[PDB]
């Protein structure tokens, strides 16, 4: 019930039940909601633009949601170790984030208009540019297993074969719009 | 449309399989090496450093007598409390006190 | 000393009862802060005006409040609305 | 190269360009607080306590998330509290069409597919 | 004069009880993206020999991680029911504790404990792997002691009567 | 056709025939069908009280139909018999039996049919199914009756047997 | 919040002014007073009492009596009501809550023979405090 | 009289209300207990159990902290059961004591059952009469309790209802007969044998003693209906079921329920309780259980019976068939039925 | 539990120098007190022996050695009580080394002159999970806790505190039975000159 | 953390598994469900008599 | 809103019976725009979009219900224009928006339906639009809007054996009913809901 | 930043920090934050009751960030595994003697985080 739940209570009283929507990505949601909350406010959070913080957050919470569906989808599949390789990645990364809010996965930093400056700090770049490295690295090593295997490949190819008027009938977006050859993406509209 | 772009995974490395990927860690590798020798040039880094001080009863606009009584009050001797260094101090707007980690920084050990 | 719920009691507490063996506030309060505060001595401060904060700098105790010193009885002094401290006039 | 400078010790400056640009609002904002400003401390209050009003209207607004187009539909009736708030997830619309990919599929195959749909239960339940 | 060996006995079995507290691989919400990251290599359950189980009839630990709701309540106790005894169930996150943010929802079951008994609670919303580690070594450390928590009096030879 | 009802959403008798070497048939109408229930289409709209009433009572013959399937299968028949529960079904409906409006009617059949459908579909827990299915005024036959506030409040009117109990609670 | 400037730009120390001792019917803070003259104004027009009165000059004028007394004129909870500062409060209400958390219900009183229309604001199983209601009919807006 | 029972209480509430009732109850970790403290806290009430069953990773524990909502039952472990001050401390502050604590069917030591039974009964009233809060006070104990009784535990029964009627004047002696549940020891222990034999039943006797089976939910109603009476103070109820049945009758009654062909092996009666004497005792195998079976327990009408709390129990037949569902005989059955 | 240190791991300057140090009974103890890797005995490095960066109040030993292989396996702390191989649990660690364990703040406490956190009077020892344990924190409302009572008597006292009626035997003045109030206040009006 | 780094993890394990009670549901034969497990452990432990550790041995 | 806009005056062409009202905000983005309809001809519209050149590459985006009944303007009364969503609430008892993105145009399309009638029903766009039979279903079973025709009418979201609309402004927070553990049933039982309070 | 465990912090001289603003209960999402308060006998602003039910508290800390004088405070301590629904309930009294153990690294997090903006 979490729509009554936001609707019975103020504006920031109902600030975290949009991480607990989207439990994998919490900070895409909150920007959402911010974003949202500024459009009715008619405005724009200058100092979230200015600081480019907003897009970092939403670059680290597209990652780690990238990895955790990958590290299902190997688990679902039969491999075990991908799993574990994303696993450290989302910890590394959450373990980031909480430097911004304190939480490992239910950050709510992003507020409507106004930025907490004062939690910024110039190491936490550089960490990003070694995690950067690092999930590189780590990026390399799963489609060491993952994108030429002969099973994985049998198991994925021509699965689900979606098309452009399928996609449109029952309106998937996203990654599945990507897939069924859809240019559709709100970041680049 | 009458013109794509593909990518196409050939090499074991992904990065390897897009230019601007290998672009991309290049500039990484490149910007963590600037930064490690402009931190190596300097040899020492301030850190913040609390104070005892700093979770004081009274601020500076306090008289220095009151000061010293409000602190023995509250049985306080580990944080100064010198009347004289309140009187020196006296509407100052410091930072705070700061360490100097100094390089390299490596392990302490107890061989004998 | 004298007996709770009189008239010069409730006169002199702001029409409350005062408990001096603080007891029945940390009962009340669940919290033994009321004696810890009053274990406090009076302060004396030369200005008829001060700013008082609970604490060293701003933010790093309560919000800055002005308490004026000088009153129409002399050597009176002001417990603060943010802080358990009270401040006194330096003479009168 | 400074000897005393945080641009000497970290090359990122994540005030630079806030500072540039808007050097007033970054003055205010790092200048007066709550605990010295008492309109400061109204706004703290308010923000607290009933919060910024918010003016009557119907609006939709999506984020490309990365499951897809997650969007958040509030209106407002002028209250503190939004009048209604629709979430549109797009894991609800991923599960809706599960079953129309996952007609002639096997086992193994339809658990590959639910793995494959990116759906979130926690999007889709709300 | 079954005491003797029975004590070291009950020893050995808490030792063995304690060494394969397997938790119940049924996660939820958040709380549950928590447990599971408390799987992952860098929070090795597997040192404490933690290792998820799909099935009750041969689970051990019952690991409570989400929200409870009036469409999950009976299913939350007949799985409750059909775990293999003897069971020990930990509760993770403030859903699971008592509700947390959806303590006022009319579509929450306003505590776990309500439905099922509950041996443990974890206070985080999501707590942290960490929290999630502490509070499993303290359920294994008590099941560890409960098994001989002295309940019965010694006889005047020192031997429980 | 192609719905929950349909005749061909039968379970076969035999693993080859379908109900004998002579001829076919099955059993769906008082028991379950033979595959989910992927569609419920909505009612078709009545303009007329009749034949919402007519809609009403099919509805009803329905659910009766299924009451010893129900109670079979929930191990409740001890709390009614299949004729109690009916009868008590019927005071249920008879309740709401104040309804003139052919959509709001409509609404209720839908939703009435898709809770006996998941009842049908063992999706609901029978302590949960149990209090449509209750005895309105009277004891639960599987359990005993005690007769207490009869006999202490004999005769009594209900006023005074409400003023004796006390409708909040006497500590707080 | 709504007709302000968003900030505040005067950085200097406050002035500041003793509080008064008027009885545990008006809790008075004077450091909040804006010298609005809502209590001069309605003592001395609406009670018809006259103990109110602007003591003083510049910025240290005296939202206040001059001498220290009690203001009992049968209407001390309209004095709370008049202000419309934190200058004068319900004493015995001081500190109870926020009307953030008060449930107000409209009534008529019994107390007097007039009945005067009231809301009566209660928090959860406990009645928090009752306020004046706008009767022209009955008490206009003054109760006692 | 000195301590008054009057205990006014709405019972109108639910789980999570308030009913004014605050009772300590000692001896659940049983069947009834976790029903009698279900049926308090179905209303709101506040329960206090003292407990030290041993294996306290036993679903019985836990459960019973189910009994009541969560702040309103509270688990006081490792109870001394002879310490008067634990003993005072436990019902403090609590309206109604309630007793359940008797030997087990496995427990045969004759100083046991005597020392369990008499001195806790003994002990329980002595401070039930110290504490001035206590209301009620309730002594459940058994049907057959008599001072004659070959069984040691029907003896040690009647011993200690006679001690707690003396030293609490104003107590309820609660004597229930065979009250059957879901984990009762009756339809379970026959299920059970019939389940570890798969051929038959044992059988010591000529199963010709009378039993008056009764539903725990039903014990649990006239609980509640007697601390509900006021004239139930100081005065002893019967519970049995409403029409009497031998042993053999209700074995037959059980197969008719469940359909399993009821086959009873006979052996000597001397034998049996010789070779149950001289070994260990267990919860399917019990000297106790022997006698008990060897004893008739029927409603003796010698006190207040259950119509005096103004309850009419359940016929037995209709609980064993609610209760027995799953144990049917597989037979044969309508193509309908397949589809269960 | 045997071998805590291995022969490997004992062959090495590191193991002799800790040895002739602090004794045999020290260097077992800490491969029982704080087992990380049998290659991270005492320290990754093998020219000695990590030096102890400090001591907790409940007798733990706080340690760091850079040449751990693990970046967030910098710092460790070896725990005095050492039952069993979990009977230690991560609740035993002190305030003051909390911040530093968790790197939290690079600060770490100090035993005495300067104190990288504040000394206060209202300081309280940290004391470990009082949970499943006697000392366990007991709400006023509970129904183990032995004053229940009187917090729910002062809780009904706020809004529906009762009426003080006669108990025992009184005066009464007719049907009146005689009793004196009992209120604190005192009305001087009745008794004034 | 079983035993001394470990080591006695499977001695750990094959006790738990001792300890922990089973029950057969009541929807199927008692019988068979009993003696699956009893012939598959019979069949288990005889795959040792058909290996050779050695020339004729 | 530096982007072609233009409004999509070919469903009135084509209707060429319904007075069009359209309105276009920058609360929303430069390519939203929205439009009451008459419920009459809704299904006709729905089919006219989703077969229509230039505007048959749509897709639904979202669907949700507004109980106007008791939408009220809380701050700014005297604000209200002549042509505002707020006063066309004001005067329905409950509007339900559908908003479709059309990527032929790459524009957003909100079509909002006043109804008024007690019974709250509606024509299904279900047999039209694939994804509006689950959007549908969760829309009826928290607001009760009786989708006429509909694919499906089985529960989407609401817990079993529970007859209620909790997305209704009548239905309280904390619901009417509570579920416990019934040892008397040793199974999950359904109270009454005595909630704690503020 | 970590929002660990709930406490209520306090003035160096150890009276309490918690002015009775309400801000904190009207702040709680999920109103997990319960305040009773009357005036205090010598007269301060302070609660009688002060009470956070962990089993509703999401450990949040926007109490602490809109507590007006640094009263309410996220503490460090994240090993709050309770072994009773009802011990998990925190109050006044244990919440304070949580902040009493926990005050010197609260005091370091509070001074490094105002030297934030400073
Ligand atoms: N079952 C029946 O049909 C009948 C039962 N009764 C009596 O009804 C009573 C209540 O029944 P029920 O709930 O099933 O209880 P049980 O008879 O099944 O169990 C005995 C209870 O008392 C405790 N207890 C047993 N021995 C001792 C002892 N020596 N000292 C202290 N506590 C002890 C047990 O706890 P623990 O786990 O620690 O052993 C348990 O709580 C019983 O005492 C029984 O004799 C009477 C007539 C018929
Ligand atoms: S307690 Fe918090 S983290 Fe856990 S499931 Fe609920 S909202 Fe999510
Ligand atoms: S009513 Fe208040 S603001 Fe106005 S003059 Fe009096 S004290 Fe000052
Ligand atoms: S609440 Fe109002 S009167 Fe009180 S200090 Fe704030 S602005 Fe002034
Ligand atoms: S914000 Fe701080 S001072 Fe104000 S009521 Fe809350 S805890 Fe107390
Ligand atoms: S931490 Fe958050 S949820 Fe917990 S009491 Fe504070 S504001 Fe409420
Ligand atoms: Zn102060």
């Amino acid at each position: 019930g979490s729509e009554k739940l936001i609707e019975d209570r103020p504006y920031l009283q109902g600030m975290p039940y949009f991480d607990r929507f989207d439990y994998v990505s919490m900070m895409v949601q909150e920007h959402a909601y911010c974003l949202g909350i500024e459009s009715l406010l008619g405005t724009t959070n200058y100092s979230a633009t200015f600081t480019q913080i907003r897009t970092m957050y939403d670059e680290l919470t597209r990652i780690l949601n990238h990895l955790l569906a990958v590290a299902c989808h190997a688990l679902d599949v039969g491999s075990m170790s991908s799993v574990f390789w994303a696993f450290e990645e989302r910890e590394k990364l959450m373990e980031f984030y909480e430097r911004v809010c304190g939480a490992r996965m239910h950050a709510a930093f992003y507020r409507p208009n106004e930025v907490n400056l004062n939690a910024v700090s110039s190491f936490l770049m550089e960490d990003i540019l070694e995690f950067s490295r690092n999930f590189f690295t780590t990026l390399n090593e799963m489609h060491n297993v993952l994108t030429y295997n002969k099973i994985w490949k049998q198991r994925l190819i021509n699965i689900g074969t979606y098309s452009f008027q399928t996609c449109l009938d029952y309106g998937l977006t996203g990654v599945m719009a990507r897939s069924c050859g859809l240019k559709r993406d709100l970041r680049l509209s | 449309k009458y013109n794509p772009e593909l990518y196409i995974y050939k090499t074991y490395d992904m990065a390897a399989d897009d230019p601007v990927w290998r672009q991309v860690k290049l500039d990484l590798e490149w910007t963590f090496e600037n930064i490690a020798e402009r931190r190596e040039s300097l040899g020492y880094m301030p850190t913040f450093k609390g104070d005892p001080n700093f979770w004081q009863a009274l601020d500076n606009s306090f008289s220095p007598e009151n000061i010293a009584q409000v602190q023995s009050s509250i049985g306080d001797k580990v944080t100064n409390i010198d009347t004289k260094a309140l009187a020196l101090n006296h509407q100052t707007e410091e930072y705070h006190k700061t360490s100097k980690l100094v390089y390299p920084i490596r392990t302490n050990l107890v061989v004998e | 000393n004298l007996n709770p719920y009189s008239y010069e009691a409730l006169k002199e507490n702001h029409w409350l009862v005062s408990d001096s063996s603080k007891k029945n506030s940390e009962w009340t309060h669940k919290s033994n802060a009321e004696q810890l505060i009053a274990k406090v001595p009076i302060i004396y401060v030369d200005s008829n005006i001060v700013r008082c904060i609970g604490g060293t700098e701003i933010n790093a105790g309560h919000p800055q409040v002005y308490i004026q010193l000088d009153t129409r009885k002399h050597g009176t002094p002001q417990t603060c609305k943010y802080c358990g401290l009270r401040y006194a006039k330096k003479m009168d | 190269l400074n000897k005393e400078n945080f641009n000497r010790q970290t090359t990122v400056l994540p005030h630079l360009v806030l500072s540039y640009l808007n050097k007033n609002d970054y003055n205010l904002k790092n200048t007066k607080n709550d605990y010295n400003s008492m309109e400061e401390l109204i706004t703290h209050f308010k923000y607290w306590s009933k919060g910024l009003k918010v003016e009557s209207g119907y609006t939709y607004q999506s984020v490309e998330s990365p499951k897809g187009e997650f969007g958040v539909s509030m209106l407002s009736d002028g209250s503190n509290k939004p009048y209604k708030c629709k979430v549109r997830s797009p894991a609800l619309h991923h599960l809706q069409v599960l079953p129309k990919i996952g007609k002639g599929h096997f086992l193994a195959d339809l658990v590959a597919l639910v793995g494959t749909v990116d759906i979130v239960f926690g999007e889709i339940d709300r | 004069r079954v005491d003797y060996i029975v004590t070291p006995i009950n020893a050995v079995v808490s030792w063995a009880r304690q060494g394969s507290f397997w938790p119940l691989t049924f996660g939820l919400a958040c709380c549950a993206v928590e447990m599971m990251h408390a799987t992952v290599s860098r929070y090795d359950f597997d040192r404490f020999g933690v290792i998820f189980r799909a099935t009750p009839r041969q689970a051990d630990l019952i690991l409570v991680a989400g929200t409870l709701t009036n469409k999950m309540a009976p299913g939350l106790r007949r799985l409750y029911e059909q775990t293999l005894d003897p069971k020990w169930v930990l509760s993770m996150g403030s859903c699971a504790n008592g509700g947390g943010y959806y303590h006022y929802s009319y579509s929450v079951v306003r505590g776990c404990n309500r439905i099922i008994p509950v041996d443990i609670y974890v206070p985080g919303c999501p707590p942290t792997a960490e929290a999630l580690m502490f509070g499993v070594l303290q359920l294994q450390k008590s099941l560890y002691r409960q098994i001989n928590e002295g309940e019965k009096k010694y006889n005047k030879k020192d031997l429980t009567y | 056709m192609n719905h929950y009802w349909g005749s061909s959403n039968t379970i076969p008798a035999s693993s080859t025939q379908n109900n004998n070497y002579f001829s076919g048939g099955g059993n769906n109408v008082t028991i379950r069908g033979n595959e989910i229930m992927e569609r419920l289409p909505s009612q078709t709209p009545s303009q007329n009280m009749v034949q919402a009433s007519m809609k009403t009572l099919r509805f009803y013959r329905k659910f009766c139909r299924l009451i010893p399937f129900i109670l079979r299968i929930h191990n409740i028949g001890t709390k009614f018999t299949a004729q109690q529960a009916m009868i008590n079904f019927g005071n249920y409906i008879r309740e709401r039996n104040h309804y003139r409006d052919p959509g709001l009617i409509d609404h209720r059949i839908q939703l009435g049919y898709e809770l006996l459908y998941e009842a049908e579909m063992h999706f609901s827990q029978h302590t949960i199914l149990m209090q449509y299915l209750s005895p309105y005024n009277t004891p639960l036959s599987d359990r005993g009756y005690s007769y207490l506030e009869k006999v202490k409040y004999g005769n009594k009117s209900k006023f005074l047997q409400g003023f004796y109990k006390g409708n909040k609670p006497t500590e707080f | 919040s709504v007709y302000g400037y968003g900030i505040s730009r005067y950085n200097e120390y406050k002035r500041a002014v003793e509080d008064k001792n008027y009885g545990p019917l008006v809790a008075t803070s004077m450091n909040r007073c804006i010298h609005c003259t809502r209590c001069v104004r309605f003592a001395t027009q609406i009670a018809g009492v006259e103990d109110l009165g602007k003591t003083g000059r510049g910025k240290a004028a005296e939202i206040g009596t001059y001498v220290e007394k009690t203001f009992n004129t049968e209407l001390s909870g309209n004095v709370v009501d008049v202000c419309p500062v934190g200058a004068l409060t319900n004493a015995p209400y001081a500190f109870t809550s926020r009307p953030w958390e008060l449930k107000s219900f409209y009534t008529s009183d019994v107390f007097d023979t007039l009945g005067s229309a009231i809301q009566v604001d209660t928090r959860g199983p406990e009645i928090m405090r009752v306020l004046p209601r706008i009767h022209e009919e009955i008490n206009e807006e003054w109760i006692s | 009289q000195q301590r008054s029972t009057q205990l006014k209480f709405y019972d109108g509430g639910n789980r999570q209300s308030i009913s004014g009732i605050r009772a300590t109850i000692f001896g659940a970790t049983g069947f009834m207990g976790p029903y009698i403290g279900a049926a308090l806290g179905y209303i709101g009430s506040d329960v206090i159990f003292p407990h030290n069953h041993v294996y306290a990773y036993d679903d019985y524990v836990k459960e019973l902290k189910l009994c009541a909502g969560s702040g309103q039952s509270y688990i006081m472990r490792h109870f001394n059961y002879d310490d008067d001050n634990m003993y005072d401390m436990a019902i403090k502050n609590s309206n109604v004591v309630i007793n359940l604590v008797g030997s087990r069917l496995q427990n045969k030591n004759f100083q046991k059952a005597a020392y369990a039974n008499i001195h806790v009964a003994k002990k329980i009233a002595e401070a039930c009469a110290r504490n001035p809060n206590v209301r009620r006070l309730i002594h459940f104990s058994a049907a057959g309790a008599d001072t004659k009784s070959p069984s040691p535990d029907l003896h040690t029964k009647f011993h200690g209802e006679e001690a707690v009627l003396n030293a609490f004047p104003n107590a309820t002696i609660f004597r229930p007969c065979t009250v059957y549940g879901m984990q009762d020891y009756f339809i379970r222990h026959w299920i059970k044998e019939r389940d570890w034999w798969y051929h038959f039943n044992i059988v010591t006797d000529d199963c010709t003693a009378k039993r008056q089976p009764i539903l725990i939910n039903d014990v649990a109603q006239c609980v509640l209906n007697a601390l509900k009476l006021q004239e139930s103070a100081g005065q002893i109820y019967e519970l049995g079921g409403p029409h009497v049945y031998s042993r053999l009758e209700v074995f037959e009654m059980l197969a008719n329920l469940s359909g399993r062909p009821p086959k009873l092996a006979h052996i000597p009666h001397d034998i049996a309780l010789k070779i149950t004497q001289n070994f260990y005792n267990w919860e399917f195998f019990n000297m106790e259980k022997v006698i008990k079976d060897k004893l008739d327990l029927i409603v003796t009408g010698k006190h207040k019976t259950i119509s005096d709390l103004y309850v009419q129990p359940v016929s037995f037949p209709q609980g064993a068939e609610q209760f027995i569902d799953d144990v049917r005989y597989r037979g044969v059955e309508t193509h309908d039925n397949l589809e269960k | 539990g045997l071998w805590s240190w291995t022969i490997n791991q004992m062959l090495t300057p590191k193991f002799w120098v800790h040895l002739r140090r602090e004794g045999f009974i020290k260097t077992w103890t800490r491969g029982h007190k704080a087992s990380r890797h049998a290659h991270y005995v005492g320290g990754n490095r093998t020219d000695g022996y990590t030096k102890q960066v400090g001591e907790d109040e409940f007798g733990n030993r706080y340690y760091e050695d850079f040449d751990v292989d693990h970046k967030n396996q910098r710092r460790w702390v070896e725990f005095s009580d050492y039952f069993m191989q979990m009977w230690s649990n991560g609740d035993k660690v002190p305030v003051g080394w909390h911040g530093w364990l968790s790197h939290q703040y690079d600060d770490f406490p100090t035993r005495t002159g300067n104190s990288a956190f504040v000394k206060h009077h209202y300081l309280k020892q940290h004391t470990a999970n009082l949970s499943n344990t006697p000392l366990n924190h007991v709400p006023q409302g509970a129904p183990q806790n032995l004053n229940r009572m009187r917090f729910i008597t002062a809780q009904r006292d706020r809004s529906r505190a009762p009426w003080q009626s006669p108990k025992g035997e009184g005066v009464f003045q007719g049907k009146k039975l005689i009793v004196a109030s009992n209120s604190p206040f005192i009305d001087d009006m009745s008794i004034r000159d | 953390y079983v035993g001394y780094r470990g080591r006695l993890q499977y001695i750990a394990d094959a006790l738990k598994l001792f300890i922990k009670g089973i029950v057969v549901p009541e929807g199927s034969n008692k019988f068979w469900f009993v003696a699956i497990p009893s012939a598959a452990g019979a069949i288990c432990y005889t795959f040792w008599i058909n290996s050779m550790w050695g020339p004729s041995v | 809103m530096q982007n072609k806009y233009m409004q999509p005056i070919q469903l009135f062409i084509v209707f060429e019976k319904l007075n069009s009202k359209m309105w276009i905000s920058k609360k929303l983005n430069s390519n939203h725009s929205i439009a009451l309809i008459p419920s009459n001809w809704f299904y006709s519209i729905n089919l006219f979009l989703k077969r229509e050149l230039l505007f048959s590459n749509i897709t639904l985006i979202e669907n949700s219900a507004i109980d106007t009944i008791s939408y009220n303007l809380e701050t700014n009364q005297n604000d209200l224009d002549k042509t505002n969503i707020e006063n066309y609430f004001f005067k329905n008892k409950m509007l339900v928006f559908y908003n479709y993105y059309n990527y032929f145009l790459k524009s957003k399309l909100t079509l909002f339906i006043i109804l008024n009638n007690l019974n709250k029903s509606i024509d299904s766009i279900d047999r039209i639009f694939a994804n509006a039979n689950w959007l549908e279903r969760e829309t009826s079973e928290m607001y009760g809007i009786n989708y006429k025709w509909k694919i499906d009418t089985r529960k989407l979201l609401l817990d079993y054996s529970k007859i209620e609309n909790p997305m209704l402004k009548e239905f309280q927070s904390e619901g009417t009913q509570d579920a416990f553990y019934n040892i008397f049933e040793n199974q999950v039982v359904v109270l009454k809901n005595e909630t704690v309070e503020l | 930043l970590f929002r660990g465990e709930h406490a209520l912090r306090r003035y160096p001289t150890g009276e309490e920090r918690c002015i009775a603003c309400k801000l904190c209960q009207s702040a709680c999402p999920a109103r997990a934050i319960t305040i009773e308060t009357e005036p205090r006998p010598d007269g301060s602003r302070r609660t009688v009751r002060y009470d956070i039910d962990m089993t509703k508290c999401i450990y949040c800390g926007f109490c602490q960030e809109a507590c007006p004088v640094d009263a309410i405070v996220e503490g460090p301590n994240y090993e709050q595994t309770a072994y009773l629904h009802e011990d998990l309930f925190y109050d006044k009294y244990k919440l304070l003697e949580n902040g009493d153990k926990w005050e010197p690294q609260i005091a370091r997090n509070i001074e490094y985080l105002i030297n934030q903006p400073l």
